[PDB]
């Protein structure tokens, strides 16, 4: 979170398995695996995506059979200043491996080219 | 402790017998074969049993390797507008038919497989022209990698994915693969779908087709002529083998009766008859 | 690190002090890293067939009636 | 025999749109590749190439405004043509293949086509 | 000595019991009786949720009716099961499931009539469609017809209409449905019902598949299919009719990736 | 030494965890932790169904809006949570159930307002309804709003049609809406949000009733009950308004007598 | 000792919490 | 001089008196005098990624308040 020392508030970060309709409301987020960050001195807040996967490993493209869930991030209170404060303020995410994390069967990619 | 190559039970004399002791008699509804020998029904003699079933273990049986793919390629007349000689096939078993019914005796497998590829070629229009040896580069490209758009692009350099330089009239090239499913086995049969349609969802955007999952995405087999252009045109063929090794099969299945027809279990019209006529009394 | 095993020996040659009769051996060194390159081993197990001929919760006893 | 029904030409003014479809009479379980090509004068040309989802290959004079799609399931192939030509006039085909991303016009049947025409201005 | 037989069984599952006094045995699919997900095995993370006795219990499927032009019925798993209880509820709400099942079928005749149906469970029971124009293209609905399932055909007939396919199975007979030959079936595991010897019959699954835990909502596991394998015949009737009746209970079954609940497209 | 304080608190159940950062401890009413229950004060026969990670996990129930003119709100448990998820479907499935809770209410503001909540878990809570003709007469519907809850009122009126009597309940602030005076609340277990201290509570609840299991659909053991005890103020404004939110979690739920789906009339 | 080969840490298993531990939380300015 | 080191047999043979159980070696000989003509031993190290991740000079503990 990086707003003012005296805004507060109490945001939702969720991560629905997949399957079902992805969460467009509180009330779907809040049923799957979630973290309710209360904001504070503490500046940051880390929710983990277990694995839960059908597949021993998923694909590394876009695929149905392998696909991997929903991140979502809601206000599960809203963001409170008091006066002289400013009222719009940026939050900014991070994503990491955790220890267990592998990847396998090399193969070239597609982020990069020479034409001609 | 029981080999493959170890001979089979030994046959025991028995005489004649009367008794409540019943092993001819049985009832199929349980599910049951009745686990019957010679000496159960008839008198017999001792007989040492040589005979072993070493050929027929699921290792030995799938022992053969087999063609899966005839890829091709093609010079025209100059330019003249074309450069896209290269070929690109979609790795799967599926499009043959010999090795895809030995693999459906069985629901899932896992092996390590060895792939070797037969190159030849040849001249099309009368001429007096005259190419050198060739060399050609079989790619694999893994799902999710660019595939090549132009015969002379970047995606040739290869810097990660597998490729095979083959010298023409030299032994056909060979490689192997360890077993590289995505699940605990590969899955020869997959009854199911890769979405599930959702009711808030339009029809189309939940559609799938049945049968159909990564489980056997295995990717592509890039090939073309790493030679520049020649005078004379030359087509080649690469005839592609597999070879399951190192194999281990679950649950049996009846072998597939009518003609194959697409990747699926469909059956096409007309070709629902494998039975011949035979009178119920006629030997 | 060589792999010595035995051979079956089908035709034997009209020998007993280099071939047919004192056990045939045969040679097999792994040369690359990776399991999966290696040969066949052929060397493979058998299993009784019951999971598949009788698969009956109470065990199946050929000479009494099956159904009691 | 082995049948393709090419359709949705017509005559249309440059700078327009037209969507050509191609789809084969029972199905045909080798044909995978399925391929357009076109003509005017005496000479066949290659327009696109399109395996079963979702490599798609084009040429140099119809990349960009023509997109090939066709249905993973059906042996059909369809053309989206956009930002029409009128040196796109020419009597469009349909082809089957095998595993064949290149294009060469080298097949062994020929359907009937279905014709193009571009008006200018 | 106390009398006990193969032919008279009771099974008990959570709250529910069924007794049998003509059962041929029972059958344990290839030896494996059902089981939670081992440690050494496992996949997903999370906590599973085992529902235990709340889904572990016998769930009786809607009853169909045997004549003389039947020619089969099937069903797939858990699909068939899907809006049974807690059970269906528990598949919904997780995006993974695995279960094992006892499947027991039902129907009884008289000393009278005469016939014989071939009960198979098919691990992976994928059936042919209808189209001689495209392939694989069954849909969704039409794979999954739940607990009335679907029957089996004497004959093959193509769809024709191009407009609007009807997308569906076109399982004939003889050929399981699948392209292979009905007298091969008895590789998978079976029982038959024979009216002259029992009325039922018992088949113990494990779960099989290639991964340790899947989705229920787009897999099924297994596939029941219920064949004549001798018609039904009666006196010197000319139409007899008699029911018949499955009862299935998940057994073993546990689930991970809990979220909101899955609203399927079922029609 | 590693900092650790009252007023940071992570609480983890099921698949769901909740931090907070001014936290003020946390009560843990009657000192009773919940708990499973035990053998030597069993009362069904039948095995229970322990639903465990599907039903215990924290659940976010609407939010409500606290302004100068709030007088409080309350809700009934289990009934607020009858429609969440695993735990609903379990609840309506089965005769008899019992649940312990984690009930988490979230308000924060700035080091600019002040004002302060009380939060009261009342067990019993049985609320005063609307009528001067009619005792005990609160209709179900009315007296499970589920989770909306209700509200707290500064005024009583009575209801005067006695043609078609509106049933509810007409709770009045300063009497806890019972007909006690509210200063007395603090003797059920309760914490206050002080907006200049703390911006959150937490109230671990156990199983309390009569009996060792009820039917969860006709009887709520716990009610919650949310009251300005000193009222919203912001800078110098007239209107401001904060949010407040509460997450409940079940604990340790056993459920027996299962049997078809319960639904209830509740509109 | 740890080897490119080694098999990754096991999930140990793991139950309700409700302490003063709070792994959630953190700074990402200390550049951790 | 032979180097014999063991494989980590994915697939297994259904073998165990040759194949698939009883470790599978296999053997290098170097033929050439300088490292460099090597082939890669692929029998490599991996390290605590903590150089990268927390290099924070006060160690951090998980369960406390990162700012303290
Ligand atoms: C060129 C090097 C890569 C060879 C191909 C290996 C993976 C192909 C997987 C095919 C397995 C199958 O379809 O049965």
């Amino acid at each position: 979170f990086c707003g003012s020392m005296m805004a507060t508030g109490k945001l939702l970060v969720s991560y629905a398995p997949p399957g079902a309709d992805p969460p467009k409301k509180r009330k779907e987020a809040m049923l799957g695996t979630h973290v309710i960050w209360d904001i504070g001195l503490q500046s940051s807040c880390t929710m983990v995506v277990p694995w839960i996967s059908n597949t021993t490993y998923r694909q590394t493209i876009d695929d149905s059979f392998t696909e991997g869930g929903y991140i979502s991030v809601f206000y599960q209170t809203r963001i409170v200043v008091p006066l002289s404060t400013p009222r719009e303020m940026d939050i900014l995410g991070f994503v990491s491996a955790c220890n267990d994390f592998s990847v396998r069967l090399l193969r070239d990619t597609t982020h990069i080219e020479q034409k001609a | 402790a029981a080999t493959s190559r170890d001979a089979l039970p030994n046959t025991e004399a028995s005489g004649p017998t009367h008794s409540k002791e019943i092993p001819a008699l049985t009832a199929v509804e349980t599910g049951a074969t009745n686990p019957l020998v010679p000496s159960d029904t008839v008198q017999t003699r001792h007989v040492v049993q040589h005979r072993s079933r070493s050929e027929s273990s699921i290792e030995s049986f799938f022992a053969r390797g087999a063609c899966v793919t005839i890829m091709t390629v093609d010079n025209p007349a100059s330019t003249t507008n074309k450069d896209k000689l290269f070929a690109v096939w979609k790795i799967t078993y599926k499009d043959t038919v010999q090795l895809r019914r030995k693999l459906e005796f069985f629901t899932y497998s896992r092996f390590d497989m060895e792939l070797t590829f037969v190159v030849t070629a040849n001249f099309t229009e009368t001429n007096n022209g005259h190419a050198l040896n060739q060399v050609y580069q079989i790619m694999y490209v893994p799902p999710g990698a660019p595939v090549p758009e132009k015969w002379d692009d970047y995606t040739w350099q290869t810097s990660s994915n597998p490729s095979i330089f083959y010298t023409y009239g030299t032994a056909p090239a060979r490689i192997s693969v360890p077993y590289v499913g995505i699940s605990n086995a590969y899955s020869h049969f997959y009854d199911g779908f890769s979405k599930v349609p959702l009711k808030d969802q339009s029809a189309a955007l939940g559609d799938s087709l049945y049968g159909a999952a990564s489980l056997n995405d295995f990717g592509i087999l890039a090939v073309r002529v790493v030679n520049d252009h020649n005078p004379t045109k030359v087509t080649s063929k690469i005839r592609v083998y597999l070879k399951p090794k190192h194999i281990r099969v679950w649950c049996p299945r009846p072998p597939r009766a009518v003609a194959y027809y697409g990747p699926g279990v469909d059956y096409k019209d007309g070709t629902l008859t494998p039975l011949s006529t035979k009178d119920l009394t006629t030997y | 690190g060589a792999q010595v095993s035995s051979q079956k020996v089908g035709a034997h040659e009209n020998s007993n002090r280099a071939y047919g009769g004192s056990t045939i051996n045969y040679t097999t060194i792994n040369y690359y890293r990776d399991s999966a390159s290696n040969a066949a081993s052929k060397q493979d197990f058998s299993q009784d067939p019951s999971k598949f001929t009788e698969p009956i919760k109470d065990v199946l006893i050929k000479t009494a009636p099956m159904l009691n | 025999q082995v049948q393709l029904q090419e359709s949705g030409g017509g005559s249309v003014q440059a700078g327009g749109s037209l969507r050509l479809s191609c789809a084969a009479s029972e199905y045909i379980p080798s044909a995978n590749c399925m391929r357009w090509f076109r003509q005017a004068p005496k000479e066949r040309e290659w327009v696109a190439s399109v395996l079963r989802g979702g490599y798609t290959w084009h040429a140099d004079s119809v990349k960009g405004r023509f997109t090939i799609s066709g249905d993973n399931a059906k042996t059909a192939a369809y053309l989206q043509m956009n930002s029409l030509k009128p040196e796109d006039t020419a009597i469009y085909y349909c082809a089957y293949s095998n595993t064949c991303p290149g294009a060469s016009a080298d097949f062994r049947s020929w359907g009937q086509g279905t014709q193009v025409t571009v008006s200018s201005h | 000595a106390c009398g006990y037989s193969d032919r008279v069984l009771q099974l008990t599952l959570g709250n529910s019991t069924i007794t049998t006094q003509e059962a041929a045995n029972s059958v344990v699919a290839y030896g494996r009786w059902p089981e939670y997900l081992r440690d050494s095995e496992a996949n997903p993370v999370d906590q599973p949720t085992e529902p235990d006795v709340a889904a572990c219990r016998f769930y009786t499927l809607d009853t169909v009716s045997w004549t003389k032009e039947s020619r089969g019925w099937w069903w797939k798993l858990p699909d068939a099961l899907r809006d049974m209880g807690l059970f269906g509820q528990n598949m919904y709400y997780h995006y993974l499931g695995r279960s094992g099942y006892t499947v027991h079928v039902q129907c009884n005749a008289s000393k009278f009539h005469q016939g014989a149906l071939g009960v198979f469970a098919v691990p992976e029971m994928c059936l042919a469609g209808d189209s001689n124009t495209t392939t694989m293209h069954t849909s969704y609905q039409n794979a999954n017809p739940g607990e009335k399932g679907g029957t089996f055909t004497g004959t093959f007939t193509p769809d024709n209409n191009q407009t609007s396919p009807a997308r569906r199975f076109c399982p004939v007979d003889y050929l399981l449905g699948n392209g292979t030959l009905l007298g091969n079936a008895f590789v998978f595991p079976h029982q038959i019902i024979n009216l002259r010897t029992n009325n039922c019959a018992t088949l113990v699954l494990p779960y099989v598949n290639s991964l340790s835990i899947d989705s229920m909502v787009k897999h099924n596991n297994w596939g029941i299919a219920i064949l004549p394998l001798a018609p039904l015949n009666f006196a010197s009737e000319s139409s007899p009719e008699i029911p018949i009746t499955l009862t299935i209970a998940p057994m073993c079954c546990e689930f991970n990736g809990l979220r909101n609940i899955t609203l399927p497209r079922l029609q």
